[PDB]
DNA sequence: AAAAAAAAAAAAAAAAAAAAAAAAAA
DNA sequence: TTTTTTTTTTTTTTTTTTTTTTTTTT
């Protein structure tokens, strides 16, 4: 038996830890990702891999919704995309969003 | 929210637009106080305030002053998030080369200027030169120079001529090159030049140049002039626990700033040419190491001697951000434990230990708590819940009132391995899981530890309750069978229900209904089962969706009548009036869903579970030693087998037979004895119950527990019960050869040391094979998913008239898969034409579900043209009508729902379950033949003069129920268009030796037969009548080599006999090593001989890879009269001359093969030449798309059917369509794409479609059958490729292409973290698409 | 009969599954 | 005079390339 709701994040990345000796969380594999993709469930996969494993507004506002009793998410965009985008921008690469 | 990401090349104007300052000084932090430095790596005005709304000078900490900058420090008072976002720049005095294009290999720059890489490398690092605007000089424009010949150029051409060195020279070159003239001259060269290497380099150059012209980029942008710099936060300066500051990117930027500042200072001081040369070289190397350290030669070092980290490192490798944080992660609000049953639960609902509920929903409970105001502050609420106070459980029940959750298993093979359920609070420490769904999870209760997740947003709750809900998941995706079939125990109870004992209590009376039947059963006044007439009522829906209630007496068993109550109204009674095997109950569920929809099925299954468990408990179904019976004949049979094997061994000792033959006969007789034992024990088992009938005696089906178990299909099979009672057959050895001595003993008796030892060899081999198969299946499944990640349904109907043809399948025996199964749920492409001809049996573009399929079946429809995904004309997707039904759902497939992933996953799931003469016609019918070319032999029988002939037995109705491949010259007692009795031997032949049967009759003259040089006279020692023997090429002299052995038939006059249909004589040439039997002066009859011519899972994986076989079965490229060519130039040459087309095509063959076709045969293309393994690509390029697809589906279906698992063909259809997405152009036509250019099919398809929509013509193409892995590599989704084993080449190609990457694709949306454009998000995205 | 282009088969190079003390430069 | 750098106290697979052989045309 083991579970976790809100513990510590890993140093290298803001993801839940694993195992029992340290209070981690269950590991979501990529085949589980494919299965989620197999179902039409879209929001579930996004939030699971994003807020249940990051965005400051997403997790804070989720705390506000849940404590308020609301069950709803502003998906927004998880800043890691911005990290990659500006890393590429540092390189001589004109990569950008579009309309 | 938005659409396709756009990539392109950075530009100095773009750079300064993004940047908002220059870091003109290399400082980072004061390191005396903690404030930063002005215009350092950490700067305030350039980037922003470190703290939240606080000027560095501190003039404005107030939110009222938000946005307005100070003046003491010039710092815009704003959140420090701006520091995370604001880029910067560095102005470079000298142009800097972008290392990525320098060593992309193919280097973009080296081949864009058409220059070797070593020379341009030498020029860049300031040890050479390059001519710029050479003009009227002795120096080519592209020429490079060094110091001595630079001085020579200065001497001879110190005038106007200019030659530069370094990145500045390269930038000048890139500015001084023309695009349209280059395209023109290169196109002319491609048109005229005929050197394949030249053609290759030119097509690459032209594709790059025309793409860059299509791009808005400019070539100098490949040369860096202003260097963007990261925002400081993304290059943090972490102070360790002490007076030390450990990111290397800060060091790299400091070094670059120092080098650039020193270069500026030297230029101001005007240092000599060599010093500025060296400074520029060092700056170039610093920039290179900053971008890519180690891409160049010996890299710079970090701490002691270990390499530091660069931007490529940040992006590349496992630690690279794609592979670092876009992969299987860990998840909060997640749990795991071993699982149990709790059968009293319902499939719409699941168990969950109370403690897990407590910890999982802490924020939820806090929200409800502060709503109730039990403890306002969150810390107090945390204290209350961890104390586990009284009121908290009410809150837990409230939140769990409606809040489904996800249950999951580790080896998530197929998608039911994740599933939504409603928790119920259960004490203890284990998760109660519904029984039946475990079978979908294939998760025994050995101790499997399943995990649990919780959705957060109401939309996710909607998805789970609506999509991942067991109610919404009852049928398999692989095919329509209910995945909720009961497995092993409850099936025993139900089998116990619908089985009769001839005489017991409650035998021989009558009842008015099932209710009193249960009453009498529970009373113990009657037996659980006995033949009894009882009135029952059924409610039939034959009317237009209207119930009709009828009633009548039916003979039945008491348990059967008791079961009748649980049936819903719609179903009839005959369905329950059988023994109710696992297959029988499976089709019971199938009927229930197909007639009554979903909710009645759910309720029916729940009650089936409950009642069957209860009555299995009532059963007392046990097992004991006595319950297994060993027939006494086992002793006698074994004695006979021992005597026989001793006799055969003695015969071998007598020398009559060989050791191999001795062993073969021994194993044969042992197997026969084992079969006798199996029959004896099965007879002893099945009908052992022999008892009074209420009279004297009767024998009925046996009530021994083991036969009830086996026949019920609860577990096991005939083989295992055979092992239990009788001998466990013959075991093989580790080498795999079957062992001569079988396992004489049986499990019920003791097993000797040796038999157990050999059985252990076998079992351990099986176990290791299972482990290896598990690993290989996992890897192959990974491949299948990643190749097919992209495909998604995007359109309803392609409006195409074209589809595949579907028919039943007969290998040469029983039909193995009927038409009903293959055609179900699929939209017809062409209407069905019954043989009431001029009958449109069904419309042309309608779905075919079970009622329509049964209509077709009773109509005896044999071949049906149906829509297929491969024939879909959907641009960048698939049409729904092309796909048909979405199995696991009733309605046709819905828009947007992707299918590639589920298809791959379904086909891969059984990867664990896989494994690592003459004919007697049975049926009665008329005779039909295909590929028919026959003749009546001398004896009057029909022999076939066509190798590819096949016999069909047209049944009485008219359909081909039987099909068998007829070899050449077979013996037929009958002919085509005739009647054959069932069980009459007409199909017979001699498989050995290749006949030389003659088309015509006449004298057989020695036309071109030289004796002693070409042929040899070999005398037979048995009879005396010898036969001329033709030698092979090598054995004879070369003089006789060209001298062909030819047999030309002539009439009585000696003139050539003209074969009907042509004028050529009946010349019958012979190959080498041919025994010419007949001699001169003999007339022959027609069809008369002249001479005596002497897999598992890896197989499926290779078929996906489409790997060429060891010896392919060569086919005819082009139709026409065949003919022989040059001889023994390594291979023999054949040429096909079309009667009107163009002959010159020649094909080499290793003539050691047993060839098929004769020299003077006219054939159609795609005709077998050598026989053996058949490649797919030849089939594609000769037969077409349909032929190869049909072969692949047939083979893979055969494999999976052999292993006993059924998968709908559509999954293979889609994987094949993806596998062939690429193609090669045949002619450019009016299009600009080059002749040999390889392009993805959809691109050229839309291109030539629009071009032909105008007055212009389209283009010619040829689809290419690319291996699955190669196809995965060849994908326009570079973001996928970027996360696929490399970044350098991928991003270079993307930038030079500047490809607007479509959100189309699946992993990419996950990688960037945006929503899937497949399910709900698709619809949402369409709104975004509607917005833009 | 001989020169040169093209094929393919073998080989090998690249990728993927540590601390202490002295000298030099700022 | 202080701090940073340099030197002394693993095997397998795949792909890329190059060489030689074979075919063709002059
Ligand atoms: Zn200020
Ligand atoms: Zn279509």
């Amino acid at each position: 038996m083991h579970a976790r709701s809100t513990g510590s994040y890993s140093l290298v990345t803001q993801q839940p830890l694993g195992g029992k000796a340290q209070f981690g969380g269950q590991r979501f594999g990529e085949m589980e990702v494919w299965a989620l993709e197999a179902y039409g469930a879209a929001y579930t996969l996004q939030e699971m891999l994003t807020v249940k494993s990051d965005d400051v507004n997403g997790r804070t506002k989720m705390y506000k919704n849940i404590v308020d009793g609301n069950h709803q998410m502003e998906p927004g965009m998880p800043e890691s995309f911005n990290v990659l985008l500006k890393e590429i921008r540092s390189l001589g690469i004109n990569i950008e969003l579009e309309d | 929210e938005f659409d396709a990401i756009k990539i392109a090349l950075a530009s100095p104007d773009m750079i300064r637009s993004w940047s908002f300052g220059e870091v003109k000084k290399p400082e980072t932090i004061n390191y005396r106080t903690f404030k930063p430095e002005r215009d350092g790596l950490f700067c305030a005005r350039i980037f922003g305030p470190v703290k939240d709304y606080e000027c560095l000078c501190g003039k404005y900490k107030r939110l009222k002053h938000r946005g307005v900058i100070c003046e003491k420090c010039g710092v815009e008072v704003t959140q420090t998030k701006v520091r995370r976002e604001r880029m910067g720049h560095i102005e470079l005095a000298s142009p800097t080369a972008h290392i990525w294009f320098l060593k992309s290999l193919p280097s973009r720059i080296g081949l864009l200027l058409d220059m070797p890489l070593r020379d341009i490398e030498r020029v860049l690092y300031f040890e050479s030169y390059v001519v710029i605007e050479g003009g009227m000089t002795n120096l080519e424009r592209q020429q490079i120079l060094t110091e001595e010949q630079y001085l020579d150029a200065l001497e001879e051409f110190g005038d106007e001529f200019d030659a530069k060195m370094g990145a500045e020279a390269i930038q000048a070159l890139l500015k001084s090159m023309d695009l349209e003239q280059e395209c023109e001259q290169l196109r002319e060269e491609l048109n005229e030049t005929n050197s394949e290497t030249k053609r290759k380099k030119l097509t690459k150059r032209i594709k790059l140049l025309e793409a860059f012209v299509q791009s808005g980029n400019k070539p100098e942008w490949m040369i860096l002039t202003v260097l963007p710099v990261l925002p400081p936060d993304l290059r943090p300066l972490v102070p360790l626990d002490g007076g030390r500051f450990a990111s290397d990117l800060n060091d790299l930027y400091r070094r670059v700033i120092n080098r650039n500042n020193r270069l500026k200072r030297l230029l101001d001081l005007a240092a000599p040419d060599i010093i500025v040369r060296n400074e520029k070289r060092m700056l170039q190397e610093a920039v290179d190491a900053l971008l890519d350290n180690g891409r160049r030669g010996r890299a710079i070092t970090g701490s002691n001697k270990r390499p530091l980290k660069s931007l490529a490192d940040m992006i590349k490798g496992k630690q690279g951000r794609f592979r670092q944080n876009l992969l299987g992660k860990r998840v909060d609000y997640s749990g795991r434990s071993v699982i149990t049953v709790g059968p009293y639960l319902r499939l719409h609902q699941c168990g969950l230990p109370k403690k897990m509920a407590l910890e999982l929903f802490k924020p939820f409970i806090y929200g409800k708590l502060e709503l109730r105001g039990l403890a306002t502050t969150i810390k107090a609420a945390k204290k209350m819940v961890e104390r586990e106070e009284a009121v908290v459980w009410d809150i837990l029940d409230e939140v769990i009132r409606e809040h489904p959750v996800l249950l999951n298993r580790a080896p998530t093979l197929h998608r039911l391995g994740i599933q939504a359920f409603e928790p119920v609070l259960i004490e203890g420490k284990a998760i109660q899981l519904h029984p039946l769904v475990c079978a979908a999870y294939n998760a025994d209760f050995d101790g499997d530890q399943m995990a649990v997740h919780v959705p957060l947003t109401l939309e996710a709750q909607l998805e789970a309750r609506a999509l991942m809900m067991s109610t919404n998941n009852i049928l398999s995706p692989a095919n329509g069978e209910p995945i909720i079939v009961p497995s092993q125990d409850v099936v025993l109870g139900l089998y116990y229900m619908t089985r009769d004992c001839v005489n017991a209590k409650g035998e021989g009376m009558v009842l008015t209904g099932p209710k009193e039947a249960e009453r009498l059963y529970r009373s113990g006044l009657a037996s659980l089962h006995a033949r009894v007439k009882v009135r029952i009522t059924e409610y039939e829906k034959d009317a237009n969706g209207e119930l009709v209630a009828k009633t009548s007496l039916k003979d039945t068993t008491v348990g059967r009548a008791i079961l009748w109550m649980i049936v819903p109204k719609g179903l009839p009674y005959s369905i329950v009036n059988q023994a109710l095997g696992k297959k029988a109950i499976s089709k019971m569920l199938n009927t229930c869903y197909r007639i009554l929809g979903l909710k009645p099925t759910v309720i029916f299954a729940d009650q089936i579970m409950y009642t069957g468990f209860a009555y299995a408990a009532r059963s007392g179904a046990s097992v004991g030693i006595d319950d297994m019976v060993i027939p006494e004949k086992k002793h006698e049979i074994i004695s006979e087998a021992e005597a026989e094997v001793a006799e055969i061994q003695e015969q071998f000792q007598s020398g009559l037979v060989t050791a191999g033959e001795r062993y073969n006969k021994v194993i044969d007789i042992w197997a026969a004895a084992n079969d006798r034992v199996s029959k004896a024990m099965m007879d002893n088992l099945q009908t052992e119950t022999v008892i009074n009938r209420d009279g004297q005696e009767e024998k009925q089906v046996s009530f021994n527990s083991i036969y009830m178990m086996a026949d019920s299909g609860a577990r096991g099979s005939a083989a295992q019960i055979r092992q239990l009672a009788g001998m466990r057959g013959l075991m093989a050895k580790p080498d795999g050869s079957i062992i001569e001595t079988p396992i004489t003993a049986n499990f019920r008796e003791g097993l000797n040391v040796l038999q157990y030892f050999i059985s252990t060899h076998g079992a351990r081999k099986g176990l290791a094979d299972t482990a290896l198969k598990t690993a290989n299946s996992g890897y192959l499944t990974r491949r299948l998913v990643d190749v097919a990640q992209d495909l998604v349904v995007t359109e309803d109907d392609c409006g195409t008239h074209e589809g595949i043809m579907m028919t039943p399948v007969i290998e040469g025996g029983d039909v193995k898969e009927p038409l009903r199964d293959r055609v179900l749920g699929r939209v017809t492409a062409e209407d069905v034409l019954k043989p009431g001809t001029a009958d449109i049996l069904v419309p042309r573009n309608t779905l075919l579900h079970e009622q329509w399929c049964d209509l077709l079946e009773e109509n005896s429809v044999d071949a049906v043209k149906v829509r297929s995904v491969v024939s879909c004309d959907t641009d960048f997707g698939v049409c729904a009508h092309c796909y048909g039904r979405d199995l696991a759902r009733g309605h046709i497939i819905n828009k947007g729902e992707a299918i590639g992933v589920i298809a791959a996953q379904s086909i891969g799931e059984p990867g664990t379950q896989l494994t690592m003469s003459s004919i007697q016609v049975k049926n009665k019918g008329s005779i039909k033949l295909s590929n028919v070319k026959s003749v009546v032999n001398s004896s009057g029988k029909l022999v076939i003069t066509s190798r590819n002939t096949e016999l069909k037995l047209i049944d009485e109705f008219g359909r081909t129920k039987e099909s068998y491949k007829v070899p050449y010259g077979a013996v037929l007692a009958k002919g085509d268009g005739e009647q054959v009795a069932g069980g009459e031997t007409v199909a017979n032949w001699d498989p050995h030796t290749m006949p030389v049967i003659t088309e015509v009759s006449g004298f057989v003259r020695f036309t071109d037969m030289i004796d002693g040089q070409t042929i040899t006279r070999q005398t037979d020692e048995l009879t005396g009548l010898s036969s001329l023997v033709v030698l092979d090429s090598a054995e004879r002299t070369a003089g006789g080599k060209d001298l062909r052995p030819a047999l030309k038939i002539v009439d009585a006059q000696g003139n050539d006999v003209l074969i009907p249909g042509t004028d050529m004589p009946a010349q019958y040439f012979l190959p080498g090593k041919a025994i010419v039997q007949l001699e001169d002066g003999v007339q022959i009859s027609s069809g008369d001989t002249l001479a005596r011519i002497p897999g598992g899972l890896p197989r499926v994986a290779d078929l996906f890879e489409a790997r060429r076989p060891k010896e392919p079965a060569i086919l005819a490229e082009i139709s026409g009269i065949v003919s022989f060519g040059k001889e023994t130039k390594g291979k023999r040459r054949l040429v096909i001359t079309p009667v009107d087309g163009s002959d010159p095509y020649e094909e080499m063959i290793p003539k050691w093969r047993q060839l098929n076709v004769f020299e003077g045969e006219r054939v159609e293309r795609g005709d077998v030449i050598s026989d053996g393994p058949e490649a797919p690509h030849d089939i594609l390029r000769l037969r077409g798309v349909h032929a190869v697809t049909r072969y692949i589906v047939n083979e893979v279906q055969d494999v999976y059917r052999l292993q006993g698992v059924k998968i709908n063909d559509k999954h293979i259809e889609v994987i094949v369509r993806q596998m062939l997405r690429k193609a090669t152009i045949v002619n450019a036509g009016s299009s600009d794409f080059l002749e040999g250019e390889q392009v993805e099919y959809s691109r050229v398809k839309i291109a030539n479609r629009e071009l032909e929509a105008n007055g212009k013509v389209g283009a010619t193409y040829s689809r290419d059958l690319l291996g699955i892995t190669k196809a995965s590599l060849a994908t326009e989704s570079f973001i996928s490729a970027a996360s696929f084993q490399e970044t350098t080449r991928v991003l270079t190609e993307a930038a030079v292409a500047g490809k607007r990457d479509e959100l189309r694709g699946l992993k990419e949306n996950v990688i960037v973290g945006r929503l899937i454009p497949a399910g709900t998000g698709y619809a949402y995205h369409q709104d975004a698409m509607r917005r833009r």
